[PDB]
């Protein structure tokens, strides 16, 4: 209920919240600027008027962070952050879930639902980590990429609105074992971008399955 | 044989916990950042709580042959079994018969407390309470049921 | 069938059955002048609610032959009472010698709602009257 | 505990109710304007009474642990439904088992006057007796029975 | 699901088990400072271990319904409760109306396995809370 942030450190400090609630706050439910890490290993961030977590060139280390009805991206890192979330549960974000923004994500096995927007994203460079990661009802896009590569060995997107994956202006998305379960064209390239993924589930896609196009490649193999 | 037990009560739970084991003056804050206020047991003053809002509350249990116990199970030295509710240990009419006392906890866990004629100290209790149920998966399931309320 | 049911509610119990039946904004009162106030489901004022105050709320059951009931009880013809608990009236193994239902309404009271094979509201309560016709007389005046 | 019944009798429920409750002189009007005068307790003057006259008479009854109850139900704290005809409640013989009480109105409606080891007060009783039978739709019945009997 | 148990033996009772749930190479200590040594399942060494010593050794069962148990618990949903030997939970006649199996653990302790149809870990145990979803209202602020 703080006017401003929840949990805030800035400028090269350290602060532990292993467990604690950062809700309802009227910006950032956590917040690291300048280099500070915060560790953030079960807590709790969900309601606030801004983002769940941001990384303003800082790191921020989680392992099952809930998140949910944040004002804004649920997990943003940007200008160099880090933010590392091997089970992180998003939820119910009125803008993009997830979003890298110029910097780098982990999030291995992350479940995250009901986005307002893309499932997940990296913009302006960046790439976001992703080994199971469960993506449901999005809002435009499962997965998207600005000049930036998503990796998932495996994924489970569905329930998506425009489209699966979505890839852009360059960057990759190795997205191999996808389980992915929609109406639309599945893998989709735009502006010399590439996907690659396997050829045991007939999916559907934007490009002729293995050959160069000025859209970029796609390896269906 | 006192035992600590923390605990996340709504505010209707919080209040009835709280007017049963009297507090003369005290604030609760909850998970959400609401509070209550309680000024000579009365509710006084409340901030904007939501439903579904969790107050973190330490309640001592103490498990006595004196006092009564809520619900526990006990074993016969013939091989029955039988169940009492509210009654204190002592309370029961042969005693002498009675082999084994398990408390119950609501989730169908029986912890030991009485073996062997006498009460099972307080670290056998709190190592009974880790063992009883160790592989006890609770559903994962997240609301933030609220929104910072004012127009900033 | 709607049944009005009015209660007295310490202030756990309000706040549990306004939050199970949703209200949305709305000031409940007690007896020693304390009061509560909900505000889109939240309790945003409180004022000095001692214990042992009842705020009185009034309460509305719908009640239908397929809905299941809380309490009720039942009176066969020959005179047995029987009480069940979560059972709705249809689904009764003996209606066919049922005579009366009453809802049992956790206050102890009794509020009749099945009377002689049909809902209380179906049933029409003839009186009684000597069968005849106008006199249509003319009489002497004692004038 | 005394509560106003007020009522519609026809002559001979009227004149019933007027020689058991003792009425030295009195004249009672009916719906159609015939009246029968009472004086000393026996019927002197009637006008013309047609069938189905209806006379408004206010009787009191009062509800009381030591004078007899007309039509009673009693609960058991073990949970045993007994019915008692014309006998008062301390007339029971044991009133220590018993948890609840409630007056039968010839309706098969039942109002609670006996509850926690007390009598039910006057405002409550009124409260009930409103509560017990709600949605009572009464036949709606009308017949004359009756013309101006004089020649005019 | 595997279930883990502390248990208290003696030198014998310590020996029976390690020799018979097959232990390569460790050093079991008491309370008293006294240990042992087991070597390639050999006693090597023992240093001082009086009577009434108690090891403390922790054990692992597997529990599985086709897997037999040497002594569990039953409770069915009236509330009688029974004890079994050497029977696996899928054998017993009646698992209509179990509703509860613990594993008696020769300690006496109770440990709980089986809960209304399905083994504990398959049960995921259900909180409370009342359905309302987020309040995305804006109120007027006291400051």
């Amino acid at each position: 209920r703080n006017k401003w942030h929840g949990v805030i450190a800035s400028n090269n400090s350290k602060v532990d919240f292993t467990s604690g609630n950062a809700n309802e706050n009227g910006l950032d439910g956590i917040q690291c600027t300048h280099g500070s890490t915060v560790q953030a290993r079960l807590s709790t961030t969900n309601g606030n008027k801004r983002n769940g977590v941001l990384a303003y060139a800082g790191d921020v280390y989680c392992q099952e962070i809930n998140c949910d009805g944040n004002g804004r991206r649920g997990l943003e890192a940007t200008r160099g952050g880090y933010v590392a979330a091997y089970g992180a549960k998003v939820s119910r974000s009125k803008d993009d879930n997830v979003l890298a923004y110029g910097s780098m994500i982990s999030i291995n096995e992350a479940l995250i639902e009901r986005a307002g927007r893309n499932g997940i994203e990296a913009t302006r460079g960046g790439q976001i980590f992703a080994d199971r990661i469960t993506i449901t009802g999005s809002g435009d896009f499962g997965i998207l990429a600005y000049a930036s590569k998503v990796f998932a060995e495996a994924s489970n997107i569905s329930g998506t609105k425009n489209e699966p994956v979505y890839a852009t202006r360059g960057g990759e998305v190795t997205c191999f074992g996808s389980n992915i379960s929609s109406n639309k064209t599945v893998y989709n390239v735009y502006n010399g971008s590439r996907i690659f993924t396997d050829k045991d589930h007939g999916y559907s896609t934007n490009v002729d399955p293995q050959t160069l196009s000025s859209k970029g490649l796609i390896i269906l193999g | 044989l006192i035992i600590k037990h923390q605990m996340k009560l709504h505010l209707n739970e919080l209040v009835d916990w709280a007017w049963r084991n009297g507090v003369t003056s005290e604030k609760f804050h909850s998970n959400n950042g609401s509070y209550v206020i309680f000024d000579h047991s009365a509710v006084v003053e409340t901030y904007i709580i939501n439903k579904n809002d969790l107050f973190n509350v330490t309640e001592e249990i103490e498990i006595t042959l004196d006092k009564p116990i809520d619900y526990f199970l006990e074993k016969d030295m013939y091989g029955n079994y039988r169940e009492h509710f509210g009654i204190a240990i002592n309370d029961l009419l042969f005693l002498n018969t009675t082999v084994n006392i398990w408390l119950v906890n609501d989730d169908n866990s029986h912890i030991l407390i009485y073996k062997d004629g006498k009460l099972i100290d307080e670290y056998m209790y709190h190592q009974f309470e880790y063992e009883a149920n160790q592989n006890k998966h609770i559903y994962p399931n997240n609301k933030a049921s609220g929104t910072y309320p004012h127009k900033t």
